[PDB]
């Protein structure tokens, strides 16, 4: 006989974690330049969350084709699960989440309010 | 205004605790003092309080605001108790008599909310 | 001032309102508008269940208690012995006694298993009949599906099972499922591969869902349920073992607040199982749980495994065959279903 | 303010994460119990144990008290977000959860077997 604790919080709370360490600058591993701004993150979870910058990590200064402001929400997304979008910037977060090719999202979100 | 001076009728209370860390001066502190000194259901109500609220209803519902006022949980507790055993086995109408309660309602919103709720008729 | 009490004070009506029965309650519903939102709003924390037992005999005393209950019951549920209850009229009697909304759920089993009525503390018994009068919870869902078994058809198409809450439902916890004149295999089967505690029984007859076979259960929807079960086999066959199986289930930490315990024992076992004595698993169940009523039946089969579902973890075995693991006999079942606070 | 909320982003990071352990892809800790080598994340470990988080922080070999039947199934929880128990680890396991204190695990998980 054998069990099998499963838990349905854990990947909520390591994420949640991770999110501090992040805002915290603590065990952060990859810097991104955007736009001449610098964003800290964790490359493990960069590399699991898009396959863009799964690819390109496998200092990454972004194309200029990309905008801050549409790359800031996507940070917080990949560390919470949770986007926030605005009327101004959802274009903006559209075509970033298609050029990083950001997994887990739903398309559904951005064309619903296009 | 004339109240007795030891703080044991007064520990009960919860509203003179806010100020310590009056509605009216007639027999209602008096009455709250001797209540004082002596599933929900209310068939258990205690025999003092039972004959010794057996004052008039206007006496009792000015208890009843007093208790509200004092914040005084057992008193108001044991007023609504009395209170809903006097109710209990009336029809709306015989209540509404009863205590006098004027009509602001429409005959249809009668009849759609003593149709929404007709369990109860069955016996 | 006797109408200015009642008609501007609203805390007033509230507290005299919430002594009022849930019947008495509607009567007065209709007396003002202030009274008809006292009323809505005392409906409003109405969360706690309510059981009538009967130490037919229940079929009147709840007729009786009905007068005395505070809530106002959504899903009924009911269970009878066998022999008192068996006779369809009696059935119709007791869903004639309910509201029209209210979905009621009643189950006909060899045994029955519960406590004295008022407070969960009471020491249960085992065999007549009980209720349980579940109101209209916030978050919980209770519904009580049914599956009756088809002359021709034998598959269980996809569509059924969602309409009644028990696939494309990401939030069930708890399917309590019952078999008459036992399919239940099938059905069970179809959706003991989810998250969810499965624990039941085999039964006798199915009384009021608003003969034949198939299966009938509830569906304890809600994202607030935190439930446990245990498997007290062959191997409690005493009293040390059921304690010692007792503690172990009440290691699972499961509140004991508005839960119900449903002991889903055996019917081949009991007095005449356990050696010179009686009420076994009953006096366990009471004395490491001073609360959580006691109810169930003693069932010809057993369906449930040792799980801890809750809203933060699940502990279920990992087993080769997906539904071998659960169809028991001759065991016993002591679900543990919390409905949230 | 569409705010949409992914129900699979965390556990499908989680398993990512585990890929790339297993991979042995942009790791960057080297665990050694009982002689042992297990490569996982500084992050990872130290979001998910007490213990982990004090050593890793201001920088990893586990004392004897540690055996490696205990460890592969607390990164494997660590890592994939649900934990093994056998009839022979259980107890091993069961040591293993109270010396490093590691999160979203219940110890009703232990007795009521």
């Amino acid at each position: 006989s054998v069990f099998a604790y499963e838990s349905s919080v854990h990947s909520t709370n390591v994420l949640l974690s991770l999110n501090d360490q992040r805002k915290k600058d603590v065990l952060c591993d990859v810097t991104i330049f955007v736009e001449g701004q610098r964003f800290r993150a964790h490359r493990s979870v960069l590399a699991a969350c898009s396959s863009y910058f799964h690819s390109r990590i496998v200092n990454i200064t972004l194309p200029e084709e990309v905008t801050v402001k549409g790359f800031e929400p996507l940070i917080q997304f990949a560390y919470t699960a949770k986007l926030i979008l605005s009327k101004e910037n959802v274009d903006e977060v559209c075509k970033c989440v298609e050029f990083l090719s950001v997994h887990n999202i739903e398309e559904s979100c951005f064309q619903f309010l296009k | 205004e004339i109240f007795e001076v030891d703080v044991e009728i007064a520990k009960q209370s919860v509203t003179i605790k806010t100020m310590l860390e009056p509605n009216v001066n007639a027999a209602i502190l008096k009455k709250v003092i001797q209540w004082c000194t002596h599933e929900k259901r209310t068939d258990d109500i205690p025999v003092w309080d039972q004959e010794f609220l057996k004052v008039d209803q206007g006496t009792l519902f000015e208890l009843i605001l007093a208790a509200n006022y004092l914040d005084i949980k057992g008193l108001l507790d044991v007023t609504c108790k009395t209170v809903a055993n006097m109710i209990k086995g009336k029809t709306p109408e015989e209540i509404r008599k009863t205590f006098n309660i004027k009509n602001d309602f429409t005959e249809e919103e009668e009849a759609q909310v003593r149709k929404e709720n007709q369990w109860c008729e069955e016996k | 001032r006797s109408t200015f009490v009642l008609s501007n004070l609203a805390e007033v009506v509230e507290r005299v309102l919430t002594f009022l029965p849930a019947k008495a309650l509607l009567r007065v519903a209709c007396v003002c508008r202030l009274w008809r939102e006292c009323v809505r709003r005392v409906l409003r924390t109405h969360r706690s269940v309510t059981w009538i037992s009967a130490g037919h005999c229940l079929v009147r005393v709840v007729a009786e208690e009905l007068e005395n209950v505070r809530i106002l019951p959504h899903t009924v549920l009911y269970m009878a012995d066998s022999e008192t209850f068996i006779s369809m009229e009696t059935a119709l009697a007791l869903e004639k006694l309910f509201p029209k909304q209210c979905q009621v759920l009643g189950i006909v089993t060899p045994g029955i298993v519960v406590t004295p009525m008022g407070s969960g503390s009471n020491r249960p018994q085992e065999i007549s009949g009980f209720a349980l009068l579940f109101p209209q919870i916030e978050g919980i869902k209770i519904q009580p599906f049914h599956f009756i078994k088809d002359p021709k058809n034998l598959t269980l198409e996809r569509h059924q099972l969602t309409e009644v809450g028990l696939l494309d439902n990401p939030e069930l916890r708890v399917v309590l499922v019952f078999g008459y004149n036992c399919y239940l295999q099938q059905v069970v089967s179809t959706f003991s591969d989810m998250n969810i505690i499965l624990a039941g029984g085999q039964v006798d007859n199915l009384s009021s869902l608003t003969d034949a076979s198939g299966v009938v259960g509830l569906s304890f929807s809600g994202h607030r349920i935190q439930s446990a079960t245990v498997l007290l086999n062959e191997d409690v066959s005493d009293e040390k073992t059921a304690e010692a199986a007792m503690q172990r289930l009440k290691a699972a930490n499961i509140p004991e607040h508005n839960t119900i315990g449903f002991m889903f024992a055996c019917v081949g076992r009991g007095f005449q199982y356990y050696r010179a004595k009686g009420n076994v698993e009953a006096d366990a169940f009471r004395k490491f749980f001073p609360s959580v009523p006691l109810f169930g039946f003693f069932g010809n089969g057993e369906i449930g495994c040792d799980r801890i579902v809750t809203g933060n973890f699940i502990l279920r075995k990992c087993n080769e065959v997906k539904d071998d693991d659960l169809f028991h006999s001759y065991t016993t079942i002591m679900a543990l279903i919390h409905l949230g606070s």
